[PDB]
DNA sequence: ATCGATGTATATATCTGACACGTGCCTGGAGACTAGGGAGTAATCCCCTTGGCGGTTAAAACGCGGGGGACAGCGCGTACGTGCGTTTAAGCGGTGCTAGAGCTGTCTACGACCAATTGAGCGGCCTCGGCACCGGGATTCTGAT
DNA sequence: ATCAGAATCCCGGTGCCGAGGCCGCTCAATTGGTCGTAGACAGCTCTAGCACCGCTTAAACGCACGTACGCGCTGTCCCCCGCGTTTTAACCGCCAAGGGGATTACTCCCTAGTCTCCAGGCACGTGTCAGATATATACATCGAT
């Protein structure tokens, strides 16, 4: 499948290193 | 003896106009952040659009500081803080503070 | 007129034993459209400032590419190559 | 004359490719639209609608309710940071705000 | 190479934007927002460029980019 | 005997508690009467506009949704 | 005797999905609003317009609080005070705060 | 060849004052910025026609579109400015 | 010779070829160029005196960005319009 | 710091109105051919970009005294949460009505389109004056008295 | 309360380069005419918003009380700011080389357009169960003690 990835990172928005 | 003089360098810095970051140094920042996305290859840049691009970098951060400090004052204290400025980009929206 | 068809489709490719609530089905429609609406307005745009008056592949690709996100806008992109090369291909 | 196949069906896509050519021919977008602009948008749609209802059908397995309410919608919109950012601006109707509670 | 946004330049940015006293702690992420700001205008001017077939980002890239993203910019475009 | 206070204590004290407020001050209740006003004087204006272009004199569920649209906000479903 | 239910009542309101402010007075407040820029002439209304219109307007309202509620906490305090709310709607933007 | 619209802004700037001079940076400020509103009224005017089922841009669209993308004072004399203009133009 | 025939300084042949070039509905109207050149006049005719007020308390006779912005930033309404927008060249109000 | 009675999670019946499927019908989609042009592709030139060298210089960096600032602790009085009694207006449901949305037919004045004509708008040249810079002088706070 | 030295304002001078005016060219705006049709207008029908009444009942209102917390103060520790000295790379100025941006010309394959037929999609209808609701049972709990 390799269907993307999803993490949970501390910041909300997924701007800076995922 | 120059005491409290801050107050005459926010006059002069809030009436002058001209850019506060030097161009060089943005450059090479610039390019640094362009050859990643670029897969390698190296491009070139017109004289025009780096000097718009530091023009727009300046007013994003002079919008960021300026909303920023009324939140420090809100809190009490005049010390601007990096919690304060993260607040205030998580709070701008996602389009204004990011 | 409101395309309700093919979300059930897809909803049933996906997931064989899942229904869907009108209500879900009319936000669903209404955000599909709503897409439709910013990825064609892009590539409108695109096509209009390089003097150019078709709407070719790349136009959409691009349009799609600035509009969605970075990690999925790949993967579309590669359903975009995985369907064209397809519908050529007969 | 030939049999009657779809555009939609030689693309191996559920969308319609017609119907979405049609609307951009209307839509006034350019007097000139491809010809494999409208697979591209018709593969790309049923890609996002595969991506939402997968999570909508992962929000309302856990609940033991198999049909999909619009609460599990937003419930799955927003749990997916992307998807977050995409439908950042909007809001869905009827739908409950994230449980968070501050320390 | 991100160290070219020096300190004394971030400082006259406050000063600038009114801010009066600034904590020694700012310095480490007002260059961490300034790099995704530029990283995500930087991005959406190249492909604009990309677009089409050309391998030089020129300045009317960088306000289409801008007016796609919401700040527009005056002056340039044209 | 007013519309505008029809939206009582206990109407705004449940927004907030949705909202995830712990304690509410008293002043609240009429501040926020005039911040919903606002915002209901914003987006009708714009909806009775969509329905002045058009020769009708009823405010649709579709004007109301196109000028939330066009101010930013819209809503899906309808 | 029921002591801290508040929590009880947070989590049962952000579980629960439906409208919190009834419907008659809202469209007592909605009619008495738009007859203002209607030049004096009554207007009908749609039953899902009012529908969307609450929607719409609960939604506006419930994002703000939760926003304003972070700067309360950034002030140390827990209470809201309006002066919190517009902050939070100066520093949201001349569009998104009005 | 280039089109622009720096000679109209300075026949108008000489009628609003007979001895203000305008700079280079300024006209491509005005220029830029009469562009992009004249874009905002005509896409908004474009999709309020697609919204009612019209084909055509009548000057009913656009002026609906000011009134509805200005803020409330401006629009109380823009509307009062193009129909001005329009009753002159249909006295020929 | 309908340019002026309005009594406007903006051209009106000029938007009519860029309304009917940019394809945002496939008919246009008679009126409509008229009326959105005369709109984009009153908007141009606002901000210009404003501005030359601003440059008027500088003893200056010619107009620099630097005035534009002061201009729409003075007044509430232009502000208002222009609100997601930045000028080359110009400062932040004078506020402390 | 253990224990209970208050609340919480789960199991079972019901019954229902929305959901899924099935049928009939037709308008939009597909197959086929045309002719017309926007786009792909090669040439070219020269404008703009990149790179480098030397010389300067204001800007940056570093170090240090200090006093102003952030923060913790604490008392106080106030303002808001909570519970109970009371009342009031939201809400259900049922009926009736008609203003107005919506569909249809028609006729037309309006706008697209094409050919000939030319003058308003754009590119190049210049020329000079408004503005930047600098020196001198008078003033006015701000730290100093 | 009372005051002098840098900070600030204003004047004059010199300069210099960008703004505005002028001229020549030229293609997009104008004029004239024609033809097809989008929409204005009327008119007709059906519906959904509005208005009312009766009744019900849950939510709102108010009042009192208790206590948790916003606010003001004080004290202590410390860390940005100002000042001086040393260092440096940003910038100016200049030159050289070439990469590809932009323009032109040719051709041709893609696409609008038109017609012809038909099946996938929509309206309608109807059986059926997912879930909202009521009731009962097992289990974790948070305040009194």
């Amino acid at each position: 499948k390799s269907r993307r990835i999803s993490r949970r990172p501390s910041d909300w928005w997924v701007v800076k290193s995922e | 003896r120059r005491r409290q003089g801050w107050l005459k360098e926010i006059r002069k810095l809030q009436k002058s106009t001209h850019l506060l970051i030097r161009k060089l140094p943005f450059s090479r920042l610039a390019r640094e952040i362009c050859v990643k996305f670029t897969r390698g290859v190296d491009f070139n840049w017109q004289a025009q659009a780096l000097l718009a691009l530091q023009e727009a970098a300046e007013a994003f951060l002079v919008h960021l500081f300026e909303d920023a400090y009324l939140l420090t004052l809100h809190a009490g204290r005049v010390t601007l803080f990096p919690k304060d400025v993260q607040l205030a980009r998580r709070i701008r929206g996602l389009e204004e503070g990011l | 007129e409101s395309y309700s068809v093919y979300v059930y489709k897809v909803l049933k490719q996906v997931h064989p034993d899942t229904g869907i609530s009108s209500k879900a089905m009319g936000i669903m429609n209404s955000f599909v459209n709503d897409i439709f609406e910013r990825i064609a307005g892009e590539a409108s745009r695109l096509a209009h400032y390089n003097k150019r008056s078709t709407i070719t592949s790349r136009e959409i690709q691009t349009a799609v590419r600035l509009l969605l996100p970075g990690e999925l806008a790949k993967h579309a992109v590669s359903e975009g190559t995985k369907a064209v090369t397809k519908y050529t291909s007969s | 004359r030939a049999k009657a196949k779809s555009r939609s069906s030689r693309a191996g896509l559920q969308f319609p490719v017609g119907r979405v050519h049609r609307l951009l021919r209307k839509g006034n977008y350019a007097e000139r639209v491809g010809a494999g602009a409208p697979v591209y948008m018709a593969a790309v749609l049923e890609y996002l609608t595969a991506e939402i209802l997968e999570l909508a059908g992962n929000a309302a397995r856990d609940n033991k309710k198999t049909r999909i309410i619009p609460r599990h919608l937003q419930l799955a919109i927003r749990n997916d940071e992307e998807l977050n950012k995409l439908l950042g601006k909007v809001t869905i109707a009827q739908g409950g705000v994230l449980p968070n509670i501050q320390a | 190479n991100i160290q070219g946004i020096t300190k004394p330049a971030i400082r006259r940015l406050a000063r600038r934007g009114g801010v009066k006293r600034i904590s020694g702690l700012i310095y480490e992420e007002t260059r961490g927002v300034l790099k995704v700001f530029l990283e995500n205008v930087i991005r959406d001017a190249v492909t604009y460029t990309e677009h089409a077939k050309r391998k030089t980002v020129t300045a009317m890239d960088v306000v289409y980019a801008l007016k796609r993203q919401g700040r527009t910019l005056y002056g340039f475009g044209g």
